[PDB]
């Protein structure tokens, strides 16, 4: 989502792209 | 981002000579306009949301663009469009403070036409909405700053077209 | 070996040569202009040494043709001329014993003296016919120094070998290579016609460019924009200079294709002005003609045998991007 | 300039220039006349500053002017004095700009690499700038000299 | 190639706006200063050769290395071409003073200039200094001629210097 | 504009602007105030000019707005009036410029192509512009109207 | 250009083999399609202007492209755009006749994307326009050859993308 | 091919295919089956054609196959036969295409350069292709043989 | 990334042949020159910084390039230039060891001219400096190995120009 | 374009010094070999066609390169390949006469990799052919001229690589 852009929303680096972007794989245990 | 002062000192540096009296005259001129520039920047920062709200209402709202299939339809796309208007306002304000269009050239307008044409964003409507922002901003900061914010807003429009 | 010998002797007695001439020209002596005059006298002799080592005195000729007008105000031209005679006499003295050495050194110094006296030439002012283009004035000495293209002309009553050679040059320019020499491809009727004189060389170029050979070699392989740029190279001897040129001729190639573009380029006043009806088109490069800042890289790439292998249209992209 | 350094650090966070930064620019533009005067005095006395400071540097560190150092002979010594002139000029640009940005970009980035690949003792260069700072203190009023000393201090700080 | 009038018209046309009072005010400013611009360009055109000669001598005294055998102006072949470049700058800058806009300089002089100079080996820094020397000479001449505002005459040369120079930030 | 025409021709010459050319553009900038006034009358009264010219177009050439015609419809007739507005705006640009090249750049290069695509009678477009010329001449004085007519008539001639 | 005949024979030539029976089947298929292809080419030849007119109406007109500052604005640019659309139609019909998209690749697509990005031509609008041309052409030349024209129209879209 | 010839010419003229040219390709597609049959018989009898025509070539010009000739020895004479086979294959390509275009590309361009540098006598090569033409005429019906004769004739004319 | 040995065997591999006797002769040639190549490489390794320093002094210092406004003037630009000269010398040494300029192709010259043209770096001045580096390297490693280093420096110059 | 005399004179000219004795020695060597250079050049002119014939037969002929799809298969391609070998021989003769490789760099090697990589011409096979030309030419002109012409053939080989 273009609302989540590091140029404009620099804080929201890590908010998942979601269905609008690639899948995000994270390791849990 | 070269400002007026950085540009003056850079030009003198390229020639190699220490700062000349004529260069001092130019620097004094920029220092003179510093009061209006800083005051206008403070006004724009406080009223930034209202500038964009009025411009969106004047130009973009209740048109085809904001109705199904118009590229400002989806809630995602609406938020992205208002964010872009914020971009133009913020960097125009940076340019006004600096006294130099270099920041616009370097960061804002480089590949803007190509990104918009790839995304499908109507560049004509973006130009019209930037004009609406120019008019609202001119009202808020007065004729002194509106004249300068005008030149930087029109720089954006000329490049974006 | 004689040329190096003359050079060694001239260098050995160089200080004497300069001092004798300096005494001759010591008119109104006494500072800064003195440093200039002594150094320039040395420079005259040094380029004379370089010229005798070289095959021709062209270094002296091109590098002193306009000097008199340039240095006329600060110091007397006649004073320079007399001192040049003095240096010639001393240089003649050291080599006066040997006929060959005396002849060579005398002739080259004579060129120096004559060129300094000769009136300075006017610049090769390039007046562009059209509005969009920009006029430019190369200094004449630069063009003289530049390597000289063989400017083939299809004059009447030429030698038989010359008529065949002129045809070959046209094949080389239009088709970027000598297709006749390598593949044997060519238009026999057209070659015979211009050898006979039945058609002009401008007509030969027109027919050659709209022939199926060019259509297969340089219009079929490319998008229309790149084809236009190649056509400017082959038929007009330069690359497009401005967006107005590209707009005009892209419209032409759009409305009539290769026959139309060939007609437009040969019909152009530019063709007639630089390549007459007899002349065969020749590429106009850095030294041949004054050059412009606006299409430098594109022209540099067009004037190469690797130019046909770009299929992205460089002139239009460059001119468009500039705005 | 202080203006561009404020803009750059605000652009990173994507904010309009915050009120404190705007106030900083307001003060800087108001005292610009004083800054231009300080740079005017240093510019006018540049010949004396370089000459006196060069003599002091060579006296304190004679090894550089001894044989086997970077500046041996009048040719190399003249180039060393020119480098000291360069850094005085960059300090004047820094005073006028109000920030170390002109100093950093023109002549503090890659100094180690350039001078190391020139065969020059960088600590000695730092002491040369220290000498220029002392000379500048003599030629400036106390309040002005403290401000200009900051730019000299930044040069020596990156140098050593 | 755009004058001040043509530039204002171009901006307004792209935005589809009839010329408003702000446009008329800026157009009026160009028209009011047009007489002074014409006089200044006439001064430059009249003294064009003299300005080039003085600027060249000043540049070479400032930077002797150019005239020395290493430099690019060393022999007379290059000295002639260098003087021609000085003439180019003055001619196009006078066009720019008449025009009142630096688009003439941008489109016909500055575009591709660095590429050309790097390829031919021409040094750009000395050329920037030469343009500046022309700027000072020209400003002196127009001020003597009676043009009170030399901002019109210096700004085109300044734009050429800024575009031709590197950043050196 | 006069200025650009002079500069372009001089540049092709490769000679500095001629004294005669300079005097010509001296006249142009002298008459700039009159030009701006004429442009402002047309611009400020654009609404009335377009509406009355529309009435004259749709009565002198009633077929174009009749059923089956290009302009038939509440929206099609609106776009036609917009085109008349476009050409009035170009004419004001040209009146300011003193030359017809701004008009010719933005329109009249390919109007035949564009309107032939859109299936429009270009003679009818020409008559609409002639109606604009008539309406505008009465909003200007006789001496001023002659200047305005020149820029309104180059357009019509190109329309044919 | 390679037509289907030339492509078959050149593919065999690269291997060095005489025309095989399988290659003969390929050539026979092209000869079978020949009649419908030539008929469709004549249809497009006479109705070329109408195809462009309809397509520009369906997609390009009454949008942000033709409003001031939209790139198709100005009569010069509207003329230029309809010229480019007719370029595509002519070369696509050439490709239908020949049976191979090599005409498109050689004479249209190579370098066009760079020139378009340089000039600022919106590329999404061009793709939408030529797809609109495909709809019109399918109607005029019929479905069976509309199947065929679509292959080459899609080729142009993919190249521009 | 006929199709490529028409399209190349029309593309150069920037013109949708002329109605006559469209009829020409229509006739080509109707005639295609006969062309394919002619290619089928020639390629099916390719070994016969090359073998007996090669014997005829060597018989007619034994100096060419004699010691000192280009086809001197088993290896070189075999390669000469292979060249004859190549030109039969190209003729089949030309027959299918309906125009010399394929043969005039794959061969027949710079054949003089290649062979003359190779040392071979190109008139002798022409005689070999003539022999192949005679054999093909025997293997073809009268009207069919005329067309294949045309393509063989183009080859021998290019050779000469 | 082909050395001479790898290039010889790779050509044989493409042809599908075991190593021929002529290929053995070429391999023998590389092995024969190997000792001088390795010795010169170690010499350049020891004198790497000095080679670049001498080249900069011989061709670039006290010139228009390093005086103000010359594109090597600012300290960041001087550091960048010597970094590039270090890059050239290191890859020339790799090329001498390998016997092949392919490393120069892939790792230096595949985009260098475009980057230099875009940045504004003067190609002619860099070529002068690389030529001076050739002279210095020839002296340090000896003339016999200097001819080998010379060909790879010339390769860099040809690609860069 | 520079001959050895031009290079020597220009180096002396940049330094400003009159032609030094070492420079005289370089020029004297060139002049001394002048008779050999001219003699060899006439030999090349007479025997150039057969030099190419032998070289192609030595390496390129009866090879995969002449096999179908091998990039010298077509008669066009064969004629062009022998032409290019003629070009290399002709410009090598020019380079030998001048005594400097500048002709090769200015005319032969400022587009060679672009042309050959674009066409698909196999650089390795061309290199083998040019080496073969060097051997044949050396036999015809003798050892002294075989060495001189050899360095320029090597220049072309390495540049192509
Ligand atoms: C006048 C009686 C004599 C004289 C004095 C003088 N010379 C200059 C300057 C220049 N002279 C030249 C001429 C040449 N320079 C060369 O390098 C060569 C070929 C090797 C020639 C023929 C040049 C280029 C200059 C410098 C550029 C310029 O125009 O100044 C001056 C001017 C002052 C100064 O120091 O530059 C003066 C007063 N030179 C003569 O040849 C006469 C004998
Ligand atoms: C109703 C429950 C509340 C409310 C809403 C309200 N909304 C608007 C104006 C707009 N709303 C939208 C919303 C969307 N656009 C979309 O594409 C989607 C998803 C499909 C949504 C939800 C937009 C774009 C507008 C702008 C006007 C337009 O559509 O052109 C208004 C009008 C506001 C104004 O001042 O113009 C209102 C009043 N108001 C309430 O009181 C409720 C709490
Ligand atoms: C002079 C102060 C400096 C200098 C210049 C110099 N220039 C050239 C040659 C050329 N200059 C240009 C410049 C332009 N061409 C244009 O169209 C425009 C737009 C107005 C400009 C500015 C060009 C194209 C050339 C080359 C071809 C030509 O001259 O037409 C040279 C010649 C270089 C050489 O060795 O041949 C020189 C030396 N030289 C100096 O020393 C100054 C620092
Ligand atoms: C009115 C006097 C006549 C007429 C015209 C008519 N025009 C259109 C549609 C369009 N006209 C334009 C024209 C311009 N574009 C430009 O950039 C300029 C110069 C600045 C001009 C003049 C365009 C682009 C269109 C297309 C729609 C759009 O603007 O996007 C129509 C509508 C046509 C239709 O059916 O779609 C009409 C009717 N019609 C008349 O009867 C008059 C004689
Ligand atoms: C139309 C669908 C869209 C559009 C395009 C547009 N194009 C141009 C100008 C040019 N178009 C080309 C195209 C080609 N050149 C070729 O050789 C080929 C293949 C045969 C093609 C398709 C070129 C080279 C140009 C530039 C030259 C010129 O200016 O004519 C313009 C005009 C640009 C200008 O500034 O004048 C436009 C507007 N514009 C649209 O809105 C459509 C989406
Ligand atoms: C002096 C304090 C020390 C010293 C210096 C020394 N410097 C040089 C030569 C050069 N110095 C520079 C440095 C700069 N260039 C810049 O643009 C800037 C910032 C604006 C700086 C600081 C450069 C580029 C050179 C060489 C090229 C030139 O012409 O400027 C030398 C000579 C090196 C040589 O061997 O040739 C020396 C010796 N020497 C000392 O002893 C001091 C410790
Ligand atoms: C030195 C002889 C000349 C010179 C060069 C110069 N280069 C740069 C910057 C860059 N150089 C490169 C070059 C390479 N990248 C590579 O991967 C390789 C192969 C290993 C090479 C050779 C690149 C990528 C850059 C860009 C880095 C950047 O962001 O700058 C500069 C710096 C320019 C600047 O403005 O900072 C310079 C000055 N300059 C000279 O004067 C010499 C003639
Ligand atoms: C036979 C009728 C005559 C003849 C020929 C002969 N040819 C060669 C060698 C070659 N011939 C070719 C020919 C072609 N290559 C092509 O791509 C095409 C078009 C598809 C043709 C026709 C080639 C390439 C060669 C070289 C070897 C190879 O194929 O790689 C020879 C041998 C020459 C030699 O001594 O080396 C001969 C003898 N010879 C005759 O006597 C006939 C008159
Ligand atoms: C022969 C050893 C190899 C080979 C070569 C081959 N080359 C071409 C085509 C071209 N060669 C050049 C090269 C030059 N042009 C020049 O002007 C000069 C001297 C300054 C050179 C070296 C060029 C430009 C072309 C293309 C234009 C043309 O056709 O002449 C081809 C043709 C490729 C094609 O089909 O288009 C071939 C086959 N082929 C081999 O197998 C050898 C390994």
């Amino acid at each position: 989502p273009g609302i989540n852009n590091q140029v404009s929303n620099p804080g929201a680096r890590g908010l998942t792209p979601g269905t609008l972007g690639p899948k995000v794989f994270k390791l849990d245990q | 981002m070269q400002d007026a002062i950085t540009a003056v000192i850079n030009a003198s540096d390229v020639q190699g000579k220490y700062l000349d009296t004529a260069a001092m005259e130019k620097l004094k001129a920029y220092f003179a306009t510093g009061e209006l520039r800083v005051r206008a920047a403070s006004v724009i920062s406080a009223n930034a949301a209202n500038i964009v709200k009025e411009a969106v209402a004047k130009s973009l709202l209740y048109s085809d663009i904001t109705r199904p299939g118009g590229n400002m339809y989806t809630t995602r796309r609406y938020a992205a469009c208002i964010r872009d208007l914020d971009y133009y306002l913020r960097y125009a304000t940076y340019a006004m403070l600096a006294g130099d269009p270099s920041i616009l050239d370097e960061r804002v307008l480089n590949g803007l036409k190509e990104t918009y044409n790839s995304l499908g964003v109507p560049i004509a409507a973006t130009v019209q909405a930037i004009q609406a922002m120019k008019e609202v901003t001119a009202s808020l900061v007065g004729a002194d700053a509106g004249k300068e914010m005008g030149i930087y807003f029109d720089y954006i429009c000329s490049g974006l077209s | 070996a004689k040329r190096l010998e003359i050079a060694t002797t001239l260098t050995r007695n160089a200080d004497i040569i300069v001092s004798r001439a300096a005494n001759r020209i010591f008119v109104g002596g006494s500072p800064a202009r003195m440093e200039k005059s002594l150094r320039d006298l040395d420079w005259f002799l040094r380029y004379t040494t370089y010229a005798i080592v070289a095959g021709d005195p062209n270094i002296l000729a091109v590098n002193t043709r306009g000097l008199r007008e340039i240095i006329e105000a600060a110091c007397s031209s006649d004073a320079t001329i007399a001192a040049l005679q003095e240096m010639r006499r001393a240089a003649l003295s050291y080599f006066e014993k040997d006929a060959e050495a005396k002849g060579i050194v005398e002739t080259y110094f004579d060129v120096l003296i004559n060129e300094f006296i000769a009136p300075a030439p006017s610049d090769k002012v390039r007046q562009r016919n059209s509005t969009d283009l920009q006029g430019l004035q190369l200094p004449q000495i630069y063009f003289n120094a530049a390597e000289r293209r063989p400017k083939f002309v299809m004059k009447p009553g030429l030698s038989a070998a010359e008529k065949n050679e002129v045809v070959k040059a046209a094949y080389r320019q239009i088709f970027e290579r000598d297709i006749s020499r390598a593949y044997g491809l060519g238009i026999s009727d057209l070659e015979s016609k211009v050898k006979n004189g039945s058609i002009s060389m401008k007509e030969f170029i027109r027919q050659l460019a709209k022939s199926p050979l060019y259509r297969k070699n340089f219009y079929e392989p490319y998008i229309n924009s790149r084809a236009l740029e190649l056509a400017f190279r082959h038929i007009l001897g330069r690359g497009p200079s401005s967006r107005e040129e590209v707009q005009t001729y892209f419209a032409i190639i759009s409305k009539g294709g290769l026959p139309a573009l060939v007609d437009a380029l040969v019909d152009s006043k530019e063709y007639s002005d630089y390549f007459g009806e007899e002349t065969v088109p020749y590429l106009r490069g850095l030294g041949q003609e004054a050059q412009e800042c606006r299409n430098w890289g594109a022209q540099q790439d067009l004037f190469k045998y690797s130019a046909p292998f770009r299929k992205v249209p460089q002139f239009i992209t460059t001119f468009a991007a500039q705005d | 300039s202080v203006v561009t350094k404020s803009i750059v650090n605000a652009d990173a966070e994507a904010r309009y220039l915050s009120p404190g930064e705007l106030d900083r620019i307001k003060n800087f533009v108001s005292t610009g006349e004083r800054r231009l005067r300080i740079a005017q005095t240093l510019t006018e006395n540049r010949e004396r500053i370089v000459k006196q400071a060069g003599d002091q540097l060579f006296q304190k560190r004679p090894d550089v002017v001894s044989p086997g150092g970077n500046a041996y002979g009048e040719e190399m010594t003249a180039t060393c004095l020119r480098d000291l002139d360069y850094y005085l000029r960059l300090v004047t640009y820094g005073i006028v700009a109000g920030d170390v940005t002109p100093i950093e970009e023109i002549g503090l980035v890659g100094v180690r690499e350039m001078y190391n690949s020139l065969g020059t003792p960088i600590p000695a260069v730092a002491e040369g700038i220290r000498a220029m700072k002392n000379v500048a203190c003599s030629l400036l009023s106390a309040e002005d000299a403290a401000e200009a000393g900051s730019y000299f201090d930044f040069v020596i700080g990156a140098m050593q | 190639m755009r004058d001040a009038v043509t530039t204002l018209i171009k901006n307004y046309d792209s935005t589809g706006r009839y010329l408003d009072r702000d446009a008329v005010d800026r157009l009026r400013s160009y028209f009011n200063s047009g007489a002074a611009r014409v006089k200044a360009a006439a001064v430059i055109n009249a003294n064009a050769a003299a300005i080039v000669k003085e600027a060249a001598s000043a540049l070479f005294t400032e930077q002797p290395e150019l005239i020395q055998p290493g430099g690019n102006a060393y022999t007379t072949r290059r000295y002639a071409t260098c003087l021609r470049d000085m003439d180019y700058y003055l001619r196009y800058a006078s066009y720019a003073i008449v025009a009142g806009d630096v688009d003439v300089l941008n489109e016909r002089v500055l575009e591709g200039l660095r590429e050309t100079y790097n390829s031919l080996g021409v040094p750009i820094g000395p050329t920037v200094r030469g343009i500046q020397i022309m700027k000072e000479i020209v400003r002196d001449r127009v001020a003597a001629a009676g043009i009170e505002d030399t901002g019109i005459v210096e700004q085109p040369f300044d734009y050429m210097c800024r575009q031709l120079s590197e950043v050196n930030i």
